[PDB]
């Protein structure tokens, strides 16, 4: 349901997926430790550096 | 050059002036915490149509969007914020006497220090906005809608690692150069061997990569401007510092073995002019990028052009008489 | 967890030099029953990931198992060459997914399991080029080199990154091609073999890699231009495509063409007996890949010879049709 963003011609599916994941980590605040801990543990086990917004 | 004049009634020092895209409107901002909009009549006059408070600090710039996004203004401040403003027909409420029909749709707050410059992007990218600040960062924001100008996603933080004084977007609508931004620095340290840095949006890494840094600009920078592109295979860049400078930046064609990295430039200085005998405090180009203007502590706006041999010279001096 | 414990233990017993006095027996080597059990579980793992896409991904994407990094780490340890062979086959079955293969190519280049970067002080090679010439060539058995050829044989079907080795060396595949050509193929006939069949089991898995590399290469005008790359502050020429290198070695009087044609001679000579012999099915495939290489050269020769004429590159090459009429050095006739 990402239907509320006009298609700016310098993006791709990679960072709209990062944008959706950011939106979910801001939409579901009631348990937000577990969902940041989960995402960061999944990134670090794959060796992926963490975004400014996630930190 | 033929002059008309206007009493501007800002109640402290004015810091900036900017035209609309048609030259039918102009904006100005002050240490009195105000912005004003002035509009050019169907009789050749100019009238002040809005005059309102924008911020809590001194206002350090004012800038317009391109009119395919309507009538939108941005302003940056010493209170560490920037603000976005829309002109609205018919909203203006006598329930709150003396407010403007230029309404603040948002405030950006994420800079740790004074926001020194603000510039809207080349319209082909989207409704995008850049700001810079004395935390040594440039920040780039995107509106996902053109009507809901309250909502702006911060997409990039760009690390200069020196204080930021000014910024310039590259005016290339040509889909053979990737998106670019140049940044100037007010840093007075002798440790930072370069005061201008240049960044490229690299599709292969989706962040603003630092392509180049001008190792001949050892001295503090107050303003910076790319020249509008008449089809040129190379960019031109004006800088305001202890002197005026004009650089060329000509893209080095990648071999089919240098993937993933940014571009690189064959860079020259084409001109450097001391002739202000003083510091340079703005650099702005005519619509075709063929004439530069620059101001200094000599109380002169000086005009500069190429001759038919691309030898750049001074062509005019616009100066006060004090009568 | 068992593989991570073995990696942690074997990597801790590395000899710090200054300790020249009376050690006891180091009671920390994998026992034969643990080796046979690890082989059986690697063989189970390899069958599962050979068939299920979802099982390759959902093992490689695991935060705590990191199986590629643990297995490549164990290949750097002093473990038996049979256990290294089943580890390499497990990587070859993982390397069927192109996402895994692209990360595995970078991980192989970083781990130097083949030494692609040779340091000017270094009097002895490291990795599989020593294990082949000092371990397999003392056992008369070649399980590690065959499992490495099988790993490269899968990792070509998903393609290889054009930037492979960039910033460490000139980019491209040729260090792996030099090993497979000059240390495996050109030496498969001068080695001794405890299994008379294994001489042909080695020939199949190298000619398969060359066949894939020549099947999927198409000549481009770029191949005939020397592309320069900055390396540590010097401008160095990039490695040409492995298919360009294979075409150049088949369009000249090369030891690779001598070995190919003297495989076709030996193939007919064994077949004209009509007898059963050890490894017959592997000689028949090694002849099949050898014919299919020459056939792919003849199908691509004219285009390669025209792009060479347009580019003005100072190389000489002869039509394979003419080289096939060359005097066979064994029989002293034009009998190829």
């Amino acid at each position: 349901q990402l239907s509320s963003v006009i298609t700016t011609k310098e993006s791709s599916a990679t960072d709209e997926a990062w944008r959706l994941l950011s939106t979910y980590l801001e939409r579901y605040k009631v348990q937000n430790n577990l969902y940041h801990h989960c995402v960061i543990n999944k990134l670090l086990s794959h060796g992926v550096p963490l975004p400014n917004w996630l930190i | 050059f033929v002059a008309r004049s206007i009493a501007a009634d800002h109640k402290d020092l004015i810091h900036d002036v900017s035209f609309d895209f048609h030259g039918r409107r102009m904006a100005t901002c002050s240490s009195d915490q105000s912005v004003k909009v002035w509009d050019k009549s169907e009789s050749g006059d100019w009238h002040c149509t809005a005059s309102w408070k924008t911020h809590s600090g001194s206002v350090w710039r004012v800038t317009w969007a391109h009119p395919e996004f309507g009538q939108v203004l941005a302003s940056c401040s010493f209170d560490r914020t920037a603000a976005v403003w829309e002109e609205i027909v018919g909203e203006s409420n006598d329930k709150l006497r003396g407010q403007s029909h230029w309404v603040k749709r948002t405030t950006l707050v994420d800079s740790r220090t004074s926001v020194t410059d603000v510039k809207f992007a080349p319209k082909h990218m989207g409704l995008m906005l850049a700001t810079c600040s004395a935390d040594g960062i440039v920040r780039i924001y995107e509106a996902p809608d053109v009507m809901n100008l309250s909502q702006w996603s911060l997409q990039h933080e760009i690390s200069c690692k020196l204080s930021c004084s000014c910024i310039s977007w590259n005016p290339s609508s040509s889909r053979a150069h990737s998106p670019m931004i140049a940044v100037g620095s007010d840093d007075s340290s002798p440790n930072a061997m370069a005061k201008v840095q240049i960044f490229e949006y690299n599709e292969n890494t989706r962040k603003y990569a630092k392509a180049e840094t001008l190792m001949t600009v050892t001295d503090p920078v107050h303003d910076i401007a790319f020249a509008p592109n008449l089809g040129r295979s190379f960019h031109i860049l004006a800088i305001a510092t202890k002197d005026v400078r004009i650089f060329t930046l000509k893209p080095v064609r990648k071999e089919l073995t240098s993937s993933g990295g940014p571009t690189k430039f064959e860079i020259h200085i084409v001109a450097q002019f001391d002739n202000h005998n003083s510091q340079v405090w703005r650099v702005s180009w005519n619509i075709t990028g063929t004439v530069l203007a620059s101001s200094g502590d000599d109380g002169c706006v000086r005009l500069w052009k190429a001759n038919y041999m691309d030898n750049w010279k001074c062509t005019g001096i616009l100066k006060g008489n004090g009568s | 967890h068992s593989l991570m414990l073995y990696h942690e233990h074997l990597r801790k017993d590395l000899p710090s030099a200054d300790s020249v006095q009376y050690r006891h027996l180091p009671s920390r080597g994998i026992t034969q029953k643990e080796q046979d059990g690890l082989i059986a579980f690697l063989q189970l793992t390899s069958t599962i990931i050979t068939w299920s896409e979802n099982a390759r991904l959902a093992l490689c994407e695991h935060p705590q198992w990191t199986p590629v990094v643990v297995i490549l780490g164990l290949l750097q340890c002093s473990i038996p060459p049979v256990l290294k062979a089943e580890l390499l086959k497990t990587l070859a079955a993982f390397g069927k997914s192109p996402e895994i293969a692209a990360s595995l190519w970078q991980s192989l280049e970083y781990t130097q399991i083949l030494q692609t970067v040779r340091i000017p002080s270094q009097r002895q090679a490291i990795g599989i080029e020593v294990e082949l010439n000092e371990i397999e060539s003392r056992c008369e058995e070649y399980p590690l080199t065959r499992a490495f050829c099988q790993l490269i044989s899968t990792l070509v079907e998903s393609s290889f990154p054009s930037n492979l080795g960039a910033g460490l060396r000139p980019p491209g595949f040729d260090p792996y091609l030099q090993f497979l050509r000059d240390s495996v193929f050109l030496r498969f006939r001068t080695r001794a073999y405890r299994r008379a069949a294994e001489k042909w089991e080695v020939a199949e898995v190298v000619l398969e890699v060359f066949y894939k590399l020549l099947r999927d290469y198409e000549p481009q005008l770029e191949d005939f231009v020397d592309q320069f790359v900055e390396l540590q502050g010097e401008e160095i020429i990039a490695y040409k495509p492995p298919g360009f290198s294979l075409m150049y070695h088949l369009l000249n009087e090369s030891p690779m063409l001598e070995l190919a044609l003297s495989l076709l001679e030996e193939g007919v000579k064994q077949l004209d007996t009509y007898a059963p012999f050890p490894g017959k099915k592997h000689l028949e495939k090694a002849v099949q890949h050898c014919l299919a290489l020459l056939n792919l050269t003849l199908q691509k020769e004219n285009l390669f010879m025209d792009l060479l004429r347009e580019s003005q590159l100072a190389l000489i090459v002869c039509p394979l049709e003419q080289l096939l009429q060359g005097i066979n050095p064994r029989t002293k006739k034009a009998d190829n």
